[PDB]
């Protein structure tokens, strides 16, 4: 598959009023790992992260992309960008190219800058939208991510619980994926703070 | 009162083409000598000073090894036909495998003489026309050849002729001293005679340009020794 | 060119010039000038020709006339845009 | 009124006129006169074909064309416009038979050319035609019909029109007749005979009678008068012009 | 056949001066007056459609148009340039709305239109539009209140007027008006300039109010300003 | 003043100035004259010379193997259209394997020239052509205006002087249809003869004739190719 | 078309292009704007045109465009020529964002719309863009600058100018006040006071007359800030009251 | 887009947007060029001294590639235009061809844009005027010039904008072999010619210096300083003691 | 100002210094040219036009003399002005119907057809390479909800829907006589309507038509398709004026 050749997962989750979003940290070829700290979160504000999974090259030129016209429209208006406007904008950016379309399905997680209230969702590849109360999750093994945050995942949690959770989803769905992990980060966004977190995680 | 560039005078003329030919008149004199033993060129060179080196005067080109052109008025609008002919020659011996014949590289370059007008047309199409009159001249199957064009497109074949500011003057003189029978050293004498003539400051090595195109040889600009060896014999 | 030359002939005929200087020289370098400007330079000569101390004109005389009048006054001329009767 | 208010079609005057339309129009005005007449069988048309040189061919610059098999043309005014007025007219009954399978109805050509004509006349990049044309043709289905179209681009259905200098005159003449009882076979004698007429021998030289049918005796089909009927008609026109 | 003249006639004087411009506003105020005001929970705009007869139909074509559902307009000067813009204005909000899947911003609206606007000041062949445009908006909680002139430049307004004694109208707006005021008092002040001008027993059909709350922009019926002129 | 400049432009009076003084280019060429018999087309110009140390200009042109031209007017505007001429006759024989005829190939000129005379900045050709030819109609001579307009004539002259020509083929109309073509090229030579004044005649120098027949493709006699038709001419003291 | 064209992108016999000329006399007309450059930052200060007891306020600024996370400008001359100019310099600089994935350079976004005003002056027959702008910024290559652009799309780089009507006065009394090397935001505030009180029509100087921004470096990353009417009222209370002080001494 | 002919002809046969372009040349500042045996010197007249100016920004001299730097004398904007063009095209010629840049081939590409600028629809002629300075692969010192109508030729030693004539006159006395014998002398040669038109100062005069294979050298203020210095200590102990 | 002029204002559509258009203007007085009168008054359940039918020869097909068009088999309008550009704006406004049902897929209104018509002209207005049209269009027809609909279109741009309206020579009297006779409040049955019509024709013209000198476009509810009256209903309606 193509999602495959570069392999890669990342999952974002919902708190009280916090929200966090984790990713591995390999970039690979197939089978070899060239990097161990790909990154594959970007920061769209403050308190708003998007996720890319998918074809590295996607992952850097739609990441870029977005940037772009999310300058333009942090300039334009005079405000940083609302969550749901965002997801629209991904899906917009994506759908353009409907039949040559950019291998990435992206995840959002981020707080509304004027209330608090967590968001997150995720986009197919020709950008179709979809918003949940409790988590979503893209890559290699989704799959293996779906298992462990149905088990895991309870709804009102704080801070530190929504760590442990996503952190153990991440850990135990991507130690059962050839080819995710090398490492997993984990920011978790609340209102007042952001917390950026490397777990100890296996590397083969 | 604004017209365009394509308009016609009731006597019957395009006003631009009539200006260009006015153009002409402020160049610099040329000679050129049709010859069975081949054709000669000469242009004065117009140096403003001592100061201006010489050598980057070139107002006679090579367009291909048999034919060469000598050129009058404004220069930078002739290096656009020169290349355009260059250009022409090649790609006739590219698709034929045989030199252009004088006359058909001297049609190809009058085929840009009116190609100017605003509307209706191309963004980089021109706006007015050549204000050049050439002289090419060049050795084929028919011998050598002399060609003579002008910005209204209109080509002739020449057996001498002169072109610049001091035309007239040497056209006569021309006339005067022109035979079908002449070698290339009376042709050469000549035009270097009638070019001290007509020419405001002294004729010397650094001051004038010559070249000749021979049956058995290829164009040919005259070094300065060559030159002196000449202006010697005054 | 035939014309001017009498131009010249005839307005420089009347002073104090160079009998070597042709004036055909001069008229080539006068395409289309009236036959007034003409006569700005056969009396330009004269301030030339005292502004130093001289009693006759010579080539350069005309040549810088022709070239200070000619050319510098150029800009007016007024005579290619009377040409077409504007 | 020519105070800068003429030199442009996309000029209105500050009467509400368009003035290089009127001088297109006063283009047809000088030009040689041509009639066209229509009967209850076909429609007639004649042609007053001055000769400028007797160096000229017999039936150089015809002004009767074939624009389609059952559409017969007759023009006035600068020749150029109407030879390409005829090829756009030309063009029109091409493209309606290739689209829509049947030979073009005369009212919906003249409609298209007429508003192709109108088209030249809202501009200051283009000029207004200076030609008037005829147009005449005859159906099983439709019945005769003969429109007229002017350099503004108005389109009229006529009985009997007049074009060129002697416009009224021949009109005078033409309202004379009862075209709309009698055969082409008859109007023929009678077109050559109003030609005649209107002639100005003195400030117009020799001329040259054109004569177009189109008709139930020409199974629609627009065509030429024979030389016999053509000489028939002049003869009877010579002699009606003495009395 | 045609293509476009293609050089501004638009240009600049020796002065300095575009003169088309201020001729444009010149045709701006020429035209029936038109009053919007900004009051703390909403945006009133009014203007005088005034016909000739009685033979016009009143109920058939509209001065104070929606943009959208949350966006409202009304202009004065030239009628047609004004059609043009509303078009323009209404396709520019559906296209944010495609890209955005959020209603448009007023501020961005009228940046747009303004553009728009702009243009015809400098791309060939054209002249400059004779409309200065009005436009209420509702985003954000807050009421907003823009104005665009012939030049393409705008302006927010907490009140003002615009076309013929637009500057009395506009004198009468700052002192017989203040902040604090609820969008009927708003309403009621709006009519009061527009029969600073109305020359006429102002009718509940001489005039045409729109208004802009936060529930969404909307024209006042015929009978609610039949109830609000009856005082 | 103010109706001379444009093409777009209708004079108040019902006429086109820009193509009237088009027109007049075709006046300002050397004069050329072009006569039928029943089986031959004959071109005869007179060519001209800037300097005496200068050739002539050429004022026949070949087009198709049944088709030449004679030019009078801008030589570049002459060339545009025998280029347009030629290419029409080669997309002829290429798709119908058949010689274009004469009377097609001089209505496309019109089409082609009228174009010009309706846009704004365009102007209209200046030159004038006489077109010989032989078809399946025969031979024809063919006269071409700037204005766009063409003529089928039985002879014609144009150019500078051509008012002469005009009048002495005028008055030998009745005798060209049962000429001979030696016959046919002395009454051209004749015609162009009577636009010269005494002091200066036809010569192998300043002649061009040009023949095409039933049987006898398109030719251009030049030099001493032309001295056997002139050569065969009784002098004119009047 | 030949009558209707105004030609605009012509020679004047002199030698000169007559739109552009004019084009700088529009710019004369227009408020007083003027910049000064110092070690710890760099500052724009505007007349406000839009005065009047109406007007609603509902931008950050109404003189100064954010342009870049870095970079920023004021304007003077037509104001929609100016929204134009500003969205195109905001499109380079992300432009060059998307391309480097770093920020540009201030003196390559200055170039890259004089091209664009340039390029108006040499072919097309429109208007030129009767806009000045003044530009202030900061990269890792320069430091702090302070830039300025005509409408010939013409520029240069200052340590202090001014733009807009009475131009020529602030430029000299810059002349006089400032201080090569020695220039901080405070002082420059104070100078900025200064020049706009005797350059402004309306002397006393409300705040409501006045729009000031500052650029400078904070903790690596780049903060531009208008300030609030309080400071600039402190500012103004400031220089009145060192007024006061200097005119004693006689 | 704007197809109208700006520059055409003058019934004279002039083409007057090229003098007007060249017009705006003459109002230029000055600046001069000559040519030593292995250093070459332009030197720039008025820099605009306004002092809050950071003369970085507004420098008149630029360079197209490590081999060759041009000033110029006109309209600064037009100047940027044609001199970022002119670098595009010296790294194409190495793209295409693993040799360098010659002078006189950028010198040919400049003026072959500026002629195109004379003749294309809708556009004006750039109105400035060059001095390219190079050193060709070979080692030979070259100065070219250009001008607003595409023209260009070599020079020795040459000065463009206000005031060129006299500096020109002053240039075609003093330039001798003697003179340009050292790099000391020719840069001696250019801050003496350009001291003949400036405002008096020596804060007023740009020089630039190529040499060798060496890359461009611009004079800080100091040495500038110190040459004008020996200068006037030249003219005061070679023409104080003396007169 | 008060008639002020500066450079082309006067030549071009382009701002005349008091903000005028020239042009526009001299457009409207294009109408005109044409020297006839068109009437159009709505009714409680149909729409009528009538016009002068001015066939000033007999060598005229007098049934092609027509200022009558069918838009859309239940959309009719009456043109006003100059021949050509009225027959140019029907094709266009024909075009426009056809495009709406074929995009749509519901009959246009004509209140859209209208404004439509009326944006295009507005084009004309404000691009310089064109001269307006000097025509004016009225359009008739029934509409699904609104009832019978009178509109009307000018060469500037604007558009409106009326209870009655004329146009041509003698508009401003034909307007004066029917906002006279709509003031009082009557039975607007159909031959009220087109009684109204014609005599608001005849008494603005002082004629009395004959049946062969007038024209009159019909659109009922009970039948909306667009019925133009033969000469015999004409002359039918006609000498029932005759009676009161």
């Amino acid at each position: 598959s193509i999602m495959s050749y570069n392999g890669g997962a990342v999952m974002a989750m919902k708190g009280k009023n916090c929200v966090a979003i984790a990713a591995d940290r390999r970039f690979g070829i197939q089978a070899q790992m060239v990097t161990t700290d790909f990154q594959k979160i970007f920061p769209m504000g403050d308190r708003l992260y998007i996720g890319l999974a998918g074809l590295a090259t996607d992952v850097q030129t739609v990441a870029q992309r977005l940037k772009f016209r999310l300058n333009l429209y942090e300039l334009k208006e005079g405000r940083q960008i609302k969550p749901y406007t965002l997801m629209s904008m991904v899906a917009n950016l994506l759908y353009e190219k409907r039949f040559g379309p950019y291998y990435t399905e992206p995840v959002i997680a981020g707080l509304d800058p004027k209330t608090f209230k967590p968001f997150i969702c995720s986009l197919d590849l020709i950008g179709c939208p979809m918003v949940t109360d409790d988590f979503v999750v893209s890559g290699t093994c989704a799959e293996q991510m779906y298992g462990m945050c149905e088990s895991l995942w309870e709804p009102n949690m704080d801070p530190d619980h929504l760590f442990e959770t996503i952190s153990q989803a991440m850990l135990n769905a991507v130690d059962r994926d050839a080819v995710s992990g090398m490492g997993v980060i984990v920011h978790i966004i609340e209102k007042d703070k952001i917390t950026t977190r490397t777990l100890k995680a296996r590397m083969d | 009162y604004d017209r365009g560039v394509n308009t016609f005078s009731p006597e019957g003329r395009l006003f631009q083409v009539e200006y260009a030919i006015e153009a002409i008149k402020l160049g610099s004199t040329a000679i050129g000598i049709q010859t069975s033993e081949g054709v000669c060129l000469a242009v004065e060179k117009r140096i403003t000073s001592p100061l201006m080196e010489p050598s980057s005067i070139e107002k006679i080109v090579e367009i291909d090894a048999h034919i060469g052109c000598a050129m009058s008025g404004l220069i930078a609008d002739a290096k656009t036909l020169i290349d355009k002919a260059r250009v022409e020659t090649q790609n006739h011996w590219f698709t034929y495998n045989e030199t252009m014949t004088v006359e058909s590289v001297t049609q190809a370059v009058s085929n840009l003489a009116l190609q100017f007008g605003e509307e209706d047309a191309d963004p980089g199409a021109m706006s007015r026309p050549f204000g050049v009159a050439l002289l090419f001249g060049g050795v084929d199957e028919k011998g050598p050849q002399l060609f003579h064009m002008d910005p209204s497109g209109t080509f002739v074949q020449c057996d001498a002729r002169a072109i610049g500011s001091a035309s007239e003057g040497a056209q006569s003189s021309l006339q005067e001293v022109y035979h079908k029978s002449m070698t290339l050293k009376e042709a050469i004498k000549s035009s270097l005679i009638i070019l001290k003539q007509v020419m405001e400051e002294k004729l010397n090595a650094t001051n004038i340009e010559l070249a000749t195109v021979q049956p058995g040889q290829n164009f040919h600009m005259f070094t300065k020794e060559e030159l002196e060896e000449v202006i010697k014999d005054i | 060119l035939e014309g001017r030359t009498h131009i010249f002939k005839i307005h420089a005929r009347s002073m104090s010039v160079e009998r070597d200087i042709r004036f055909e020289l001069l008229a080539r370098l006068c395409p289309n000038s009236t036959g007034a400007e003409i006569r700005s330079v056969c009396t330009e000569a004269g301030m030339f020709a005292i502004r130093a101390r001289r009693k006759i004109a010579t080539e350069k005389d005309f040549l810088e006339a022709v070239n200070k009048v000619i050319k510098s006054y150029a800009k007016f001329s007024a005579t290619p845009r009377y040409m077409t009767y504007n | 009124i020519g105070t800068g208010y003429d030199l442009s079609a996309s000029t209105f005057s500050p009467d509400g006129r368009v003035f290089q339309v009127e001088y297109a129009m006063k283009a047809v005005e000088n030009s040689s006169t041509a009639i066209g007449i229509r009967c209850k069988d076909g429609v007639v048309f004649g042609v007053e074909k001055l000769v400028l040189s007797k160096l000229y061919e017999e039936g150089s610059n015809k002004r009767l064309f074939n624009v389609d098999r059952h559409v017969g043309m007759a023009v006035a005014g600068l020749l150029a416009d109407a030879r390409s007025l005829a090829d756009i007219a030309r063009e029109e009954a091409s493209n309606f038979r290739s689209n829509f399978g049947y030979n073009i109805p005369l009212k919906h050509l003249a409609d298209r050319v007429a508003m192709y004509v109108h088209a030249y006349t809202l501009y200051s990049a283009v000029r207004p035609f200076g030609c008037s044309f005829m147009l005449g043709s005859y159906s099983v289905n439709d019945g005769a019909q003969l429109y007229m179209i002017d350099p503004s681009g108005v389109s009229y259905g006529y009985w009997g029109c007049a074009i060129g200098k002697a416009r009224q005159a021949a009109k005078t003449e033409i309202e004379k007749l009862q075209m709309k009882e009698m055969t082409c076979r008859d109007i023929v004698k009678e077109v050559a005979k109003i030609i005649y007429i209107v002639h100005d021998e003195v400030k117009d030289k020799a001329f040259e009678l054109e004569l177009s049918w189109v008709g139930e005796l020409t199974n629609g089909r627009h065509e030429i008068v024979p030389k016999d009927i053509r000489e028939e008609a002049e003869k009877y026109a010579k002699e009606s012009l003495k009395e | 056949a045609e293509r476009g003249y293609s050089f501004s006639l638009t240009t600049f004087s020796p002065s300095g001066k575009l003169v088309q411009i201020e001729y444009a506003l010149a045709a701006v105020a020429g035209g029936a007056p038109s009053v919007g005001i900004k009051a703390a929970n909403g945006v009133v705009l009014a203007t005088e459609k005034k016909q000739k007869s009685i033979l016009y139909d009143e109920r058939s074509v509209h001065k104070v148009e929606p943009i959208t559902k949350h966006i409202g307009l009304v202009y004065s000067g030239m009628g047609p340039d004004y059609r043009v813009l509303v078009h323009r204005a209404r396709k520019l909000a559906q296209q944010y709305y495609l890209v955005y899947q959020e209603p448009i911003p007023t501020a961005q609206l009228v940046q747009r239109v303004a553009s728009v606007m702009q243009e015809y000041t400098q791309s060939g062949g054209v002249r400059p539009f004779g409309v200065s445009l009005l436009i209420c908006g509702w985003n954000e909680g807050r009421p907003y209140l823009f104005q665009s002139d012939p030049s393409g430049a705008y302006f927010a307004w907490k009140a003002t007027a615009m076309g013929k004694n637009y500057v009395n109208g506009k004198t009468f707006l700052e002192k017989r008006y203040n902040e604090d005021l609820e969008l009927e008092d708003a309403i009621h002040t709006a009519i009061l300039t527009l029969k600073e001008s109305f020359e006429g027993q102002m009718t509940e059909d001489n005039i045409e109010v729109g208004i802009c709350n936060e529930a969404g922009f909307r024209r006042l019926t015929p009978t609610e300003v039949k109830d609000y002129l009856a005082a | 003043n103010q109706y001379d400049n444009d093409v777009t432009v209708w004079s108040p009076q019902g006429r086109i100035h820009q193509i009237e003084y088009a027109m007049e280019a075709v006046k300002q060429g050397s004069a050329t004259v072009g006569l039928k018999s029943k089986t031959h087309a004959v071109l005869v110009a007179l060519k001209r010379a800037q300097s005496e140390l200068a050739a002539h200009q050429k004022k026949i042109l070949h087009v198709d193997n049944h088709i030449g031209i004679s030019i009078a007017g801008l030589t570049a505007d002459a060339r545009l259209l025998c280029n347009f001429m030629r290419q029409e006759c080669l997309d002829s024989r290429f798709v119908f394997d058949r010689p274009l005829p004469v009377s097609r190939l001089v209505s496309l000129i019109g089409s082609k020239t009228q174009i010009p005379t309706q846009r704004y900045g365009r102007r209209p050709y200046g030159v004038g052509l006489l077109i010989a030819g032989y078809d399946d109609m025969g031979p024809h001579i063919f006269q071409t205006c700037p204005s766009a307009n063409y003529f089928d004539c039985r002879a014609m002259s144009i150019g500078a002087r051509s008012q002469s020509a005009r009048t002495y083929l005028e008055r030998h109309m009745s005798e060209f249809m049962e000429c001979n073509l030696n016959e046919l090229v002395k009454h051209g030579l004749r015609a162009l003869r009577e636009t010269l004044p005494a002091e200066q005649d036809l010569t192998t120098k300043n002649v061009s004739i040009g023949i095409v027949g039933k049987d006898l493709e398109f030719t251009i006699y030049d030099d001493d190719d032309v001295s056997p038709f002139l050569e065969g001419l009784e002098e004119r003291p009047q | 078309s030949r009558r209707y064209d105004s030609r605009t992108t012509i020679f004047s016999p002199e030698g000169r292009l007559y739109q552009v000329e004019y084009a700088m006399e529009a710019i004369g007309h227009a408020g007083t704007c003027l910049g000064i450059l110092a070690n710890d930052g760099v500052l724009l200060a505007a007349e406000r045109r839009n005065i009047h007891k109406l007007l609603d306020e509902v931008f950050f600024s109404e003189k100064i465009y954010k342009l870049n996370e870095d970079m920023a400008c004021s304007v003077a001359g037509i104001t929609s020529d100016a929204n134009v100019l500003t969205n195109e310099l905001r499109l380079i600089a992300q432009r060059y964002l998307l391309q480097y994935q770093e920020p540009i350079p201030c003196e390559q976004l200055v170039t890259a719309l004089c091209d664009i005003k340039q390029a108006y002056t040499q072919f097309g027959g429109k208007r030129p863009f009767g806009v000045s702008l003044l530009y202030i910024g900061w990269d890792k290559h320069y430091g702090f600058q302070l830039y300025q652009s005509d409408p010939s799309g013409n520029y240069g780089g200052w340590k202090a100018t001014c733009i807009g009507n009475n131009s020529a006065a602030a430029v000299s009394m810059l002349k006089q006040d400032y201080k090569e090397g020695e220039m901080t935001l405070k002082s420059a505030l104070a100078l900025a006071i200064k020049v706009l009180n005797k350059t402004m029509d309306v002397s006393k100087l409300s705040a409501e007359k006045v729009e000031i921004a500052t650029l400078t470096r904070e903790n690596g990353k780049t903060v531009i800030r208008v300030l609030k009417q309080k400071e600039v009222e402190q500012l103004i209370k400031k220089h009145e009251e060192e007024e006061a002080k200097a005119e004693r001494e006689k | 887009s704007y197809d109208r002919a700006i520059t055409v002809f003058s019934p004279d046969g002039h083409l007057f947007q090229v003098e007007y372009a060249q017009e705006a040349v003459k109002k230029g500042s000055t600046a001069v060029g000559v040519r030593g045996r292995d250093i070459v010197v332009l030197g720039v007249e008025k820099k605009s001294v306004a002092k809050l100016q950071d003369e970085r920004t507004v420098r008149k001299i630029c360079a197209l590639d490590d081999n060759v730097c041009m000033a110029f004398a006109g309209l600064t904007a037009d100047a940027r235009i044609v001199i970022n063009r002119a670098r595009v095209e010296c790294q194409s010629h190495r793209l295409t061809v693993e040799d360098p840049v010659t002078v006189e081939y950028i010198t040919r590409y400049i003026a072959s844009l500026k002629q195109r600028y004379t003749q294309s629809n809708g556009r004006r002629p750039f109105g400035i005027s060059a001095l390219i300075v190079g050193f060709d692969f070979d080692g030979t010192p070259r100065l070219y010039q250009t001008d607003p109508s595409g023209t260009y030729h070599a020079w020795k030693a040459n000065a463009i904008g206000r005031g060129a004539k006299s500096v020109r006159e002053f240039l075609e006395k003093n330039y001798t072999d003697e003179a340009i014998e050292t790099d000391d002398l020719t840069i001696k040669l250019v801050i003496k010619a350009l001291l003949e038109v400036v405002q008096s100062g020596g804060k007023n005069i740009e020089l630039a210096v190529m040499r060798r294979d060496q890359s461009l050298k611009i004079l800080n203020p100091e040495e500038i300083e110190k040459y004008v210095a020996e200068i006037e200590k030249e003219k005061e102990e070679n023409e104080k003691k003396k007169q | 100002s008060r008639g002020s002029s500066a450079g082309f204002d006067r030549h071009i559509t382009i701002f005349s210094p008091e903000g005028r258009l020239y042009q526009v203007e001299y457009a409207f007085k294009a109408i005109n040219q044409g020297g006839l009168t068109s009437v159009a008054v709505r009714g409680k359940d149909c729409a009528v036009i009538v016009t002068q039918k001015k066939v000033p020869d007999k060598l005229l097909d007098s049934s092609t003399v027509t200022h009558l068009f069918k838009i859309t088999e239940n959309i009719g309008c009456v043109m006003t002005g100059m021949t050509a550009d009225s027959r140019s704006q029907v094709q266009r406004a024909r075009y426009e119907a056809a495009n709406w049902k074929y995009k749509y897929g519901y009959e246009i209104p004509v209140d859209m057809l209208c404004k439509r018509i009326a944006d295009i002209s507005q084009v004309y207005t404000q691009n310089a390479e064109m001269r307006p049209l000097g025509c004016c269009m009225i359009l008739i027809g029934i509409d699904e909800e609104q009832g019978p609909q009178v509109y009307k279109c000018d060469p500037a741009g604007y558009y409106c829907g009326f209870k009655a309206t004329a146009a041509g020579v003698k508009q401003t009297e034909s307007t004066s006589f029917l906002e006279k006779k709509v003031k009082k409040k009557f039975d607007w049955t159909f031959e009220q309507t087109v009684e109204t019509a014609i005599t608001c024709l005849s008494t603005v013209l002082s004629i009395d038509f004959k049946p062969s000198e007038i024209e009159v476009g019909v659109v009922t509810v009970e039948n909306p398709k667009f019925r133009i009256l033969t000469e015999a209903e004409i002359d039918a309606h006609l000498v029932a004026l005759a009676e009161r």
